[PDB]
């Protein structure tokens, strides 16, 4: 028993997409919920749909634009929405309706933006002159201006495994942006070369970028 | 309608531990109300439903209990997997309501962070713009804040703090808080100030380079 759904899915406002739901018990005996999760939010529900009847039932925020398809013959229920905005980014789930949300799915992430595949600046950060007032030392790499997600930042191909921090992307001039930290001892931070190595999947873009 | 509300949306306890999740409803749901568990990977799962029967394969640390508007959700043998947030519904009427959720992370003691000031890169500079980044990293509990002072300005104005998560091996937290701009603008003020507010101190954690 499992429900398993598409995406990820790039749109850009005005198109619609379609997401799927397929799955593995006697189908038409349960209707399908579906749940809207938006980031920094909780679970809504958008609302079911019958599977023997097709009648389908809506969260009164979710009529109009949204709608529920379904094909029984494969095991699929659809939800497709219409006139995408801002507002529909966000994961969104599956799970039949029964004594409680029974089976979820993986969830389905869904973002809107008319911006265009864009690689990344990975420029790196040092502390120059300032001298360092301890017997650890930090460094840092800024990966600014791409999309989408996510870059992958390792540092010495995954060498430099623990004092690593890599922060969370910020949407931020459309674009986005992230950063890394290393803390290194306060001998083998120059003697020894720290790198830094970003990967953009999208944009087949890989640098290296050694620092100070 | 009817709201589903969580008493605290953040709980802190430990390892062993036994904690108890609230949630009461804005009017009587007779019994239809189910628990459920999300993961950071985003998965959720069905723990409890009709108030207190165990979904299958949920462990018997889970129990609920409830009537009328409040109900309880009661873990007993706190364990690493448990570290995730719940989440309530009633399924008493259509629309179904879930509440905002309440996330379990890890107690433990108090951690200032270290503080690290990074000038613009040169690369960046020879570009378009300049963005100066401070580090601010594995202190505890979570909340800190921060002002970018730069000698009587206060940029809050494009700045992107960004967050981390309770980290693995040691539990604490890290920010990173980004004053990005244009070299124009940089090549002024030559004086960024990076302030920081946090539970170990009353003295304001101040970082800088001036230049």
């Amino acid at each position: 028993v499992q429900l398993q759904q598409s995406g990820p899915e790039l749109k850009k406002p005005g198109e619609t997409v379609k997401i799927s739901c397929k799955l593995w018990y006697t189908f038409t005996d349960y209707g399908m919920n579906w749940v809207k999760q938006a980031p920094g939010k909780g679970l809504k529900w958008m609302g079911w749909i019958q599977t023997n009847t097709e009648e389908p039932t809506y969260g009164a925020e979710f009529k109009g634009r949204f709608a529920f398809s379904l094909e029984t013959s494969a095991f699929t229920a659809y939800k497709q929405i219409n006139n995408l905005k801002n507002e529909d980014m966000a994961t969104y789930f599956c799970a039949r309706v029964e004594a409680g949300f029974d089976y979820w799915a993986q969830g389905t992430t869904l973002t809107v933006s008319s911006a265009k595949t864009t690689p990344p600046s990975v420029y790196p950060l040092a502390p120059g002159s300032a001298a360092q007032t301890n017997s650890m030392v930090t460094l840092g790499c800024l990966v600014k201006g791409y999309f989408p997600e996510p870059v992958t930042v390792t540092w010495n191909s995954g060498s430099l495994s623990s004092g690593v921090h890599t922060f969370p992307a910020v949407l931020q001039s459309d674009l986005y942006t992230l950063s890394s930290s290393v803390t290194v001892p306060s001998s083998p931070r120059p003697s020894e070369t720290v790198t830094c190595n970003v990967a953009h999947p999208a944009s087949s873009t890989k640098v290296d970028k050694k620092i100070i | 309608d009817i709201q589903m509300t969580q008493t605290t949306s953040s709980l802190s306890a430990s390892l062993g531990d036994r904690v108890t999740i609230s949630c009461r409803e804005s009017q009587d749901i007779s019994n239809s109300l189910n628990w459920y568990q999300q993961k950071p990977d985003g998965t959720v799962k069905l723990l409890i439903y009709y108030t207190s029967r165990l979904h299958s394969g949920v462990p018997s640390r889970f129990s609920g209990s409830g009537t009328g508007t409040d109900y309880s959700l009661t873990i007993s043998n706190l364990e690493q997997e448990d570290f995730a947030t719940y989440f309530c519904q009633q399924g008493n009427t259509l629309p179904y309501t879930f509440g905002g959720g309440t996330k379990l992370e890890i107690k433990r003691a108090d951690a200032a962070q270290t503080v690290s000031i990074f000038p613009p890169s040169s690369e960046q500079l020879t570009s378009g713009g300049a963005s100066v980044v401070c580090f601010l990293n594995n202190f505890y509990p979570k909340d800190i804040n921060v002002k970018w002072k730069i000698d009587g300005s206060e940029r809050q104005n494009g700045v992107l703090n960004s967050w981390t998560d309770q980290d693995s091996k040691d539990s604490t937290y890290s920010m990173s808080s980004t004053l990005t701009l244009t070299k124009d603008e940089y090549e002024r003020h030559n004086s960024y100030t990076c302030e920081a507010t946090h539970k170990t101190s009353t003295s304001p954690i101040v970082k800088s380079f001036n230049r």
